[PDB]
């Protein structure tokens, strides 16, 4: 690596080159760390994690027992080994704790002061990071598998909420109105996601093997309805254009926002184009999943070749997004993995499982 | 909140882009050069270049291309700042005034997107309908131009190819056609599309994609007669047009990849190509009536390492170089007997990538003198930067024993000085200036056989001579005596100071004030001063017709400067200088209508008091030390202003810039005497004299950095000054190809003595590192010590460790092999230099690469890959570990102050590691938990740790004030705009506490200093007002330009003052100064900014 | 660097200038040492030193200066070699013999300022005309064992008087302890004895006063 240092020193290669090459090297050498720990606080499994977007310091986690821990990943100690102490926690003793499993906790974008969560108690609560008090609560008529806030929108603050009804809900964290709904799906909505690039493009995955991108400004259906064979087996859109063969329960736009990775219960990933819904035929091999709710997964940022970290049974699988190769298989858990989140700042990966653990993977050397 | 001041001593000199075209006007031929932020416009006259403007863009100029829309009389200019500010500059000259008016400006940054691997590529349609930018991978940002965009409302066109190597617009297509080379897992594939504005989306290309070489890395859109695009590569140059395909694999270009191209002919019959090695090819296209017959590549010769070259005319090719000197070469039609058609005409000095530099007080003065290791593989060299005012020596003469110089208008009719009067011990010689020819004459009336204290033209067409015996008045025609005032009691004259109409001579204790009258020396008055007179002057001041009413004197016993009114010799004022050293030369002079009495003590110390001409009241007693030997203050005129030249062992010029005197070194070993010699053959010269020679040469204008150059022809990496041995230690790193042989004679191969490191610890092209020992007078490599095979010397520090007195060169190396990614085996060699020999005193094999090292209170503090272990120098003379520290990602940079250690991690960005001596173990006082990729880090004060990250930014960590005290706080943030390679405490000048020079990769040498909070608030208000007043080149808001920017973070600049913006306050006319100071008076703030300008 | 040579070089600068000129200063140095008013005048002497520095005779001129001071300081030891004096009066004798050497050796510096700073300053081996004076005084007067003995025993004996409540010449002590410090023999010769004697007295006083 001294070659990269000298090249950067004499201005040959842009500093970008060393930065990205070193980030890729670190992610390729990713391994579990016994030189770091995250305190065990959840009675049941961990369903979700979301490192804060700005400064990458705090870290929420939605336990399956309704407790929302709020970790602190900065090594405030002096020793090489440390444990990420849990700063706060919405314990069961809290008056407004979630009665059932918390399956999505997300920071309010552009404002770390607040964060949101939602649970099978058919509620979505807007939590205040400082005083830990519900700022706003929206009660739905049915459960809430997954919700997501636009990480790019400075204009609106709508919140797609995929209930187990066929209708996507849009909740407004400004003056409350959950009236706006997006009709067109046929079964439960297991995973939604806003477009990181465009303000108003929402991609919603369902359990009927359909992935649709909605222009929420448009109030006459969806822009696109993803189709496996790119229209080869052309059929009108009444029972066709199925992005999978079984339930599709996970979405993750690539970091640039140009491609919409989807993973479904048919045991395949597919890197769909995000502008016209044309499958790009990246193989990815066979990816194992059997979960019956929102499967979380994330994609690396600031690396030469974009990696995707998909929960694969009880192991994290690391694929290269644009080539489909399998980099490795991080292997440290005791039950199925429910959510892995990438710490972009230092190329660290935190993967909550169903065994109440949150294993923090870090690079070697 | 910390407070700091960042100013640019040396403007950047790396040329990252240069274009040619008619920018100033239709018939012109400009050569724009895009130095990092400077935009140096030029005009290609028949010889050389005629610079016409130099505007500092508020941006890193990443793309520069000239385009001529339909209806424009002269080419516009498009500039894309690396922060993605796009502006269509237009030149517009209005008489003297030159203004780069901005036709249209806008920001073309997408909020989210991977910055492209190859970097920003910005291209323009040859018919000038759109400007194609490829900023982020996957997207292809197109800017329309057919509509009149006053904001450059670009629109993204999606690209289905995610890794585009290079993209160019094709020539002669009815629709704007791009022709790019992208990489997909099957290889690389040229491809084409038809951009279409109305559709805002590509279409099918005019000629479908094709396969290209595995390393096809460039595109050349050939002009209309041929069409198509050439595609250069590692080993092939494939020409494509869709149906034609002419591909060749010349053997010469296999040696080194081609990186820069340019079109010689407007029909593209011939093309230039330069490669990394520095060669300069010439691609020739043969035409058939048209089509293309065959391609040929010819090696024109060699030039600097060409980053971007252009063809101007008549073979004048400007080889703009980032690494070496931006050359300017002539393409001879025939060989130069070396097979090289290229002969370097000119050269532009370029402080290339400053890998590292050291401030040294060389020549033992009080003047800092940088020594940078600029350059790269072939252009590696040492640059020695030093302030000063150079001397263009026109004529040097051998004349030992000179003891005084004066100019004489030996002919009353002539205006210029035609005669120079030397004066030697106990005699005098007259020198006649008849053109450049100079012969000694005899001036009748001047006694040759006595020393002279003064002789010059005076009133009434007469000379004068004041020997050690008698003041003499000579009729200028026919050059015979008319009056000889002598001491009444026949004693030798001890002092004398004359002017146009007054002569005062101090014989011992007693004065005698003569007034010159036509053919009559009338002794008006006299007096008996108390103590023996030392020095005196009666220089006229104000507007008196050569009648000075004051006569400053300095006395021997009671060391004191006085001012005696004339002709009564009334003691208007007395001033005790103090000390045990007598005054030696006392001068009365004017500086921008501010009077001064510069009195110089005999020890070299100099005083200057603010003199009140009417009342003679010395105020503002200031002292400046300029040398050691006794000084001699002689006035001289330069460009309609009068300066003062302080002849000593350190010849120093004194001139007043903005009512503040400036004391500037003169680049000369010694100057005993001087005289302003305005001769016919040497108009407006200085006849500088020294012990052995007499020199003539015009002196320069106000100060500026003077850059020597010591070529090494091999890339240096580090530098250290070992004072005791009087030599620099430089870590060159040359390239070898095969055994192994050198590709060119480098300094390491041309050393007086050498030695190969025979080490038993461990048992294409490679780098064979060395440790050169450079003599610090001749700059001749005394000893070149070669390191082991496959060993990289990363660190070098000169120190004495432990208790022994010897001073050691210590190099931390790191073995490198291609198979591994991070090094594993390194060693810390301890060299000693003595008697022209370099012995290995110790050796300490380690378990990783030794990145950076710093002597720590006599204990060596290495940094093995991810650990910072503090070695100890045992009395047995082998380094012995004391304590380690492992909590790092990779410790690359170390800096120390007292016992604190600042560790610049690769990405965790700081660690204020403190050494507890009572316990013997490191203790992390604090850390900053931001992911700031570092480049170099330095310590200012106890709680100010400057750092420079790799996104072209600066930040200042301040130790705050429980566990949160372990967080270092970032208080200062400032987007410098350069990649800082090195910091080093010091300055280049003999208000701002602290001074930290820092190099860059572009050659900029900034200078960071701390400020008091009061001046910080004042200057911040000034900066905001100036932003509101000054109009920038691209209408780029300064607050945006300096906003601390990274791909993941963007914050406004704070705790930093843009030094250049403040200094621009000097160069703005008075009405706009009054605007800037609408709410303190303008002169006060001019004074403040002058006090700031003094630092660099 | 267009060198030019189109000259006629007739003259010769010095007649017998160095030998005669030094004898001018030699009287001036002799006159200054004996406090006799200088018949010649300093500017002529200073400018005379200037010219002799042009002829590169600075080394020999530096040496011949040494013989002047060397041969005067030695002339001052002999009055102190007579032991018809008590301790207190002796200290004023030697102290004046030091104050005069400072007043004189400043004067010899002023005349020879050019030689001191042009030639001697660069020649780091040689000491300045000032430190030259201290070296002469130290080795040829103060390094005298009998003078050093009866001197340090002088200063010590006054401090013991001062400790016992007497009033002593503080100014005289300040000059001598200034004199020793400038000559650098303060630490080796006087500090050890003073600390040694002081240890004794307060040690004796301590045990003496405890029971009282």
């Amino acid at each position: 690596m001294l070659g990269f240092l000298s090249a950067r020193q004499t201005g040959l290669e842009d500093p970008l080159r060393l930065r990205r090459a070193e980030s890729t090297r670190r992610v390729l050498g990713l391994e579990l760390n016994k030189d770091r720990d995250v305190e065990r606080i959840h009675g049941g499994g961990i369903n979700t994690l979301d490192i804060e977007p700005v400064e990458g310091r705090y870290m929420l986690s939605g336990g399956s027992d309704g407790v929302i821990v709020l970790y602190d990943l900065e090594n405030s100690s002096r020793q090489s080994y440390y444990t990420c102490k849990a700063v706060c926690s919405i314990g069961r003793d809290h008056p407004d704790v979630h009665r059932y499993s918390v399956e999505t906790v997300q920071w309010y974008p552009h404002d770390t002061g607040m964060f949101t969560s939602s649970s099978f108690d058919k509620t979505l609560k807007v939590w205040d990071t400082n005083t830990l008090q519900t700022a706003d609560v929206f009660n739905f008529e049915e459960t809430v598998y997954s919700h997501h806030m636009s990480p790019v929108s400075t204009k609106h603050c709508l919140v797609a909420v995929g209930t187990r009804g066929p209708k996507v809900q849009l909740c407004d964290l400004k003056s409350g109105s959950c009236s706006h709904i997006l009709q067109g799906h046929r079964q439960e909505i297991l995973a939604v996601s806003w477009s990181p690039r465009y303000d108003y493009i929402l991609a919603t995955a369902s359990a009927d093997s359909r992935v649709k991108l909605w222009d929420v400004r448009r109030a006459s259906g969806c822009l696109i309805t993803l189709d496996q064979h790119n229209g080869k087996k052309s059929q009108a859109v009444e029972s066709a254009n199925t992005a999978h063969n079984g339930k599709v329960n996970g979405l993750c736009f690539t970091s640039d926002g140009l491609h919409l990775l989807t993973v479904g219960t048919d045991n395949r990933m597919r890197l769909w184009n995000s502008s016209n819904g044309e499958n790009t035929l990246v193989n990815y091999g066979k990816v194992c999943n059997n979960s019956k709710k929102g499967l979380k997964f994330t994609v690396s940022c600031g690396c030469s070749s974009e990696f995707v970290f998909v929960p694969y049974g009880s192991t994290i699988a690391v694929y290269t997004v644009y080539s489909g190769e399998q980099i490795t298989m991080l292997k440290g858990h005791y039950k199925t993995v429910d959510c892995c989140v990438f710490q972009s700042n230092f190329q660290e990966l935190y993967s909550g499982s169903r065994d109440c653990n949150i294993l923090a993977w870090v690079p070697s050397l | 909140m910390s407070y700091n001041y960042v100013v640019t001593a040396q403007k950047p000199t790396a040329v990252n882009g240069c274009v040619t075209g008619h920018f100033t006007s239709a018939e012109d031929l400009n050569l724009l050069i895009a130095k990092n932020t400077r935009l140096e416009i030029y005009v290609v006259t028949a010889e050389g270049l005629r610079p016409v403007k130099e505007v500092g863009m508020y941006g890193k100029i990443a793309v520069m291309e000239l385009f001529r829309p339909k209806g424009e009389s002269k080419d516009l200019l498009f500039i894309l700042t690396a922060k993605y500010n796009a502006c269509i500059l237009e030149y517009k000259q209005s008489g003297e005034s030159i203004d780069i008016i901005t036709r249209a400006h806008g920001n073309v940054q997408d909020r989210i997107g991977r910055p492209s691997e190859t970097g920003i590529i910005g291209i323009i349609d040859p018919e000038c309908r759109m400007i194609g930018l490829r900023l982020y991978d996957g997207l292809f940002k197109v800017i329309p131009l057919d509509r009149d965009n006053k904001e450059l409302k670009a629109f993204n066109i999606r690209l289905e190819e995610l890794h585009v190597i290079d993209v160019k617009f094709l020539y002669g297509c009815q629709a704007p056609t791009i022709c790019f080379v992208y990489q997909d897992p099957q290889g690389r594939h040229v491809k084409t599309y038809e951009v279409s504005l109305r559709e805002k989306e590509f279409n099918k290309g005019p000629w479908k994609q094709e396969n290209v070489e595995a390393e096809a890395s460039m595109v050349i859109a050939v002009p209309e007669p041929f069409g198509g695009a050439i595609i250069i590569g590692q080993e092939s140059i494939t020409y494509h047009n869709g149906d034609k395909y002419l591909a060749i694999a010349p053997p010469i270009i296999k040696q080194s990849t081609i990186v820069c191209h340019n079109r010689v002919d407007p029909n593209g019959s011939r093309y230039l190509l330069g490669d990394m090695e520095g060669r300069l090819f010439m691609l020739l296209l043969e035409k058939e009536e048209v089509t293309l017959k065959d391609l040929r590549v010819e090696l024109l010769g060699e030039t600097s390492i060409a980053e971007c070259l252009t063809y101007l005319d008549n073979g004048v090719v400007f080889v703009g170089s980032r690494l070496g000197d931006s050359q300017l070469v002539k393409l001879n039609v025939d060989s130069n007997e070396q097979g090289s058609y290229v002969v370097a005409m000119e050269t532009f000095t370029n402080l290339g990538p400053i890998v590292d530099m050291c401030v040294v007080d060389l020549e033992r003065q009080g003047q800092g003198q940088l020594v940078t290791c600029s350059g790269a593989f072939k252009e590696g060299s040492l640059r020695i930067i030093r302030n000063g005012i150079g001397i263009h020596e026109h004529a040097s003469i051998d004349l030992p024993g000179i003891k005084g110089l004066w100019p004489l208008r030996s002919d009353p009719n002539r205006e210029t000085d035609d005669t120079l009067v030397l004066s030697f011990v106990g005699q005098t010689r007259v020198l006649m200036l008849n053109g450049e020819e100079v012969e000694e004459t005899e001036l009748m009336g001047f006694v040759d056989d006595q020393q002279t204290f003064f002789c010059g033209n005076v009133a009434h067409q007469q000379l004068i001579q004041i020997t050690s015996a008698s003041v003499r008045l000579v009729s200028q025609e026919p050059k015979a005596l008319v009056s000889e005032w002598k001491e009444p009691q026949a004693k030798n004259i001890s002092v004398a100071s004359c002017n146009s109409s007054q002569v005062v001579v101090a014989v011992g204790r007693a004065l005698y004030y003569l007034q010159i009258h036509p053919q009559e020396l009338r002794q008006i008055s006299h007096t008996e001063m108390e103590h023996e007179v030392a020095c005196l002057d009666i220089t006229p001041l104000g507007d008196s017709n050569g009648l000075s009413p004051l006569c400053a004197i300095g006395l021997w016993t009671d060391i004191s400067a006085r001012i005696l009114k004339l002709p009564s010799f009334e003691l208007l004022h007395k001033e005790m200088l103090g000390g045990e050293i007598i005054p030696r030369s006392i001068l009365m002079t004017t500086f921008e209508s501010s009077h001064y009495l510069l009195c110089a003590l005999g020890d070299g110390a100099l005083f200057y008091f603010g003199l009140n001409i009417e009342t003679g009241l010395l105020s503002d007693r200031k002292k400046v030390t300029l040398g050691t030997q006794p000084t001699v203050l002689r006035t001289f005129r330069s460009l309609s202003t009068t300066n003062v030249f302080a002849c000593s062992d350190r010849p120093t010029v004194i001139y007043s810039s903005n009512h503040k005197l400036v004391f500037s070194n003169v680049n000369l070993k010694e100057v005993n005497y001087m005289c302003p010699l305005n001769s016919d053959g040497y108009p407006d010269s200085l006849a500088l004299a020294n012990n052995s020679t007499l020199t003539i040469g015009t002196i320069d204008e106000i100060q500026k950095l003077h850059i020597r150059t010591v070529p090494l022809y091999e890339s240096p990496r580090k530098i250290c000054y070992q004072e005791v041995s009087q030599c620099f230690g430089v870590l060159s790193s040359r390239i070898e190809v095969q055994g192994t042989t050198a590709l060119r004679p480098s300094a390491s191969t041309q050393a007086l003595s050498s030695s190969v490191s025979s080490s038993k610890l461990f048992s294409e092209e490679v780098e064979v590192h060395n440790l050169l020992i450079i003599d610090q007078h001749t700059f001749e490599v005394l000893h070149a010590h070669q390191f082991l095979q496959n060993e990289y010397a990363l660190s070098l520090v000169s120190c004495k460790l432990g208790k022994d007195p010897n001073t050691y060169f210590i190099v931390g190396t790191a073995m490198v092999y291609p198979e591994e990614a991070e090094p594993k085996q390194g060693r810390i060699v301890v060299f000693q230099y003595s008697d022209g020999k370099l012995q290995t005193v110790a050796e300490k094999e380690v378990k990783g690469a030794v990145y950076s090292m710093v002597e720590f209170n006599g204990k060596l503090l290495a940094s093995i890959n991810s650990t910072v272990r503090l070695y100890e120098w045992t009395t047995e003379k082998e380094l012995r570990t004391e304590c380690n520290h492992y909590n790092n990602i990779m410790a690359l940079y170390l800096k120390t102050k007292g016992d604190f250690i600042l560790v610049g991690d690769l990405m965790r960005s700081v660690l204020l590691l403190a050494y507890k001596p009572m316990e013997g173990n490191f203790e992390e006082i604090a850390r900053d938990f931001n992911p700031n990729w570092m480049s170099a880090v330095e310590i200012l004060d106890d709680d100010n740790f400057l750092g420079a990250e790799n996104a072209f930014n600066l930040f200042v960590c301040q130790k705050d004030s429980d566990e949160e005290r372990q967080h270092l706080q970032e208080v200062g943030l400032f987007h410098l705009g350069e990649f800082v390679n090195v910091f080093c405490h010091g300055s280049l000048v003999m208000p701002t506490q602290g001074s930290v020079l820092f190099g860059t990769v572009n050659g900029m040498i900034g200078l960071v200093t701390s400020l008091s909070e009061s001046w910080y608030n004042l200057l911040l208000d000034m900066q905001n007002r100036l932003n509101k007043v000054i109009k920038s080149v691209g209408k780029i808001e300064h607050s945006f330009w300096r906003s601390f920017h990274t791909e993941r973070k963007t914050e406004p600049a704070t705790g930093f003052i843009d030094g250049d913006l403040i200094e621009s306050f000097l160069d703005i006319s008075r009405p706009k100064m009054q605007e800037v100071v609408a709410n303190a008076t303008a002169d006060d703030l001019i004074k403040v900014v002058e006090e700031l300008t003094r630092i660099h | 660097k267009l060198v030019i040579k189109n000259f006629r070089d007739r003259p010769r600068l010095p007649d017998n200038y160095t030998q005669d000129t030094w004898r001018k200063l030699h009287e001036a140095v002799r006159a200054v040492q004996s406090s006799t008013s200088i018949r010649y005048n300093l500017e002529e002497l200073y400018q005379a030193v200037e010219n002799l520095c042009s002829h590169k005779v600075s080394p020999m001129l530096y040496k011949q200066l040494r013989q002047a001071c060397e041969d005067h300081v030695q002339a001052q030891i002999l009055p102190f070699r007579e032991d018809s004096l008590d301790s207190v009066l002796f200290l004023k004798k030697i102290n004046t013999c030091w104050q005069d050497h400072c007043r004189q050796m400043i004067m010899i510096r002023s005349i020879f300022l050019f030689l001191d700073r042009t030639y001697v300053l660069q020649n780091s081996t040689l000491p300045s005309i000032w430190d030259m004076g201290l070296e002469l005084f130290r080795t040829h007067i103060i390094s005298d064992k009998m003078v050093q003995s009866k001197t340090i025993d002088g200063i010590l004996l006054l401090i013991e008087r001062e400790r016992s409540g007497e009033a002593v010449d503080r100014s005289l002590l300040r000059s001598l302890l200034g004199m020793l410090s400038d000559l650098q023999v303060y630490k080796d010769s006087f500090e050890l004895k003073f600390l040694e004697e002081t240890n004794c007295l307060y040690a004796a006083e301590g045990q003496r006063l405890m029971q009282e």
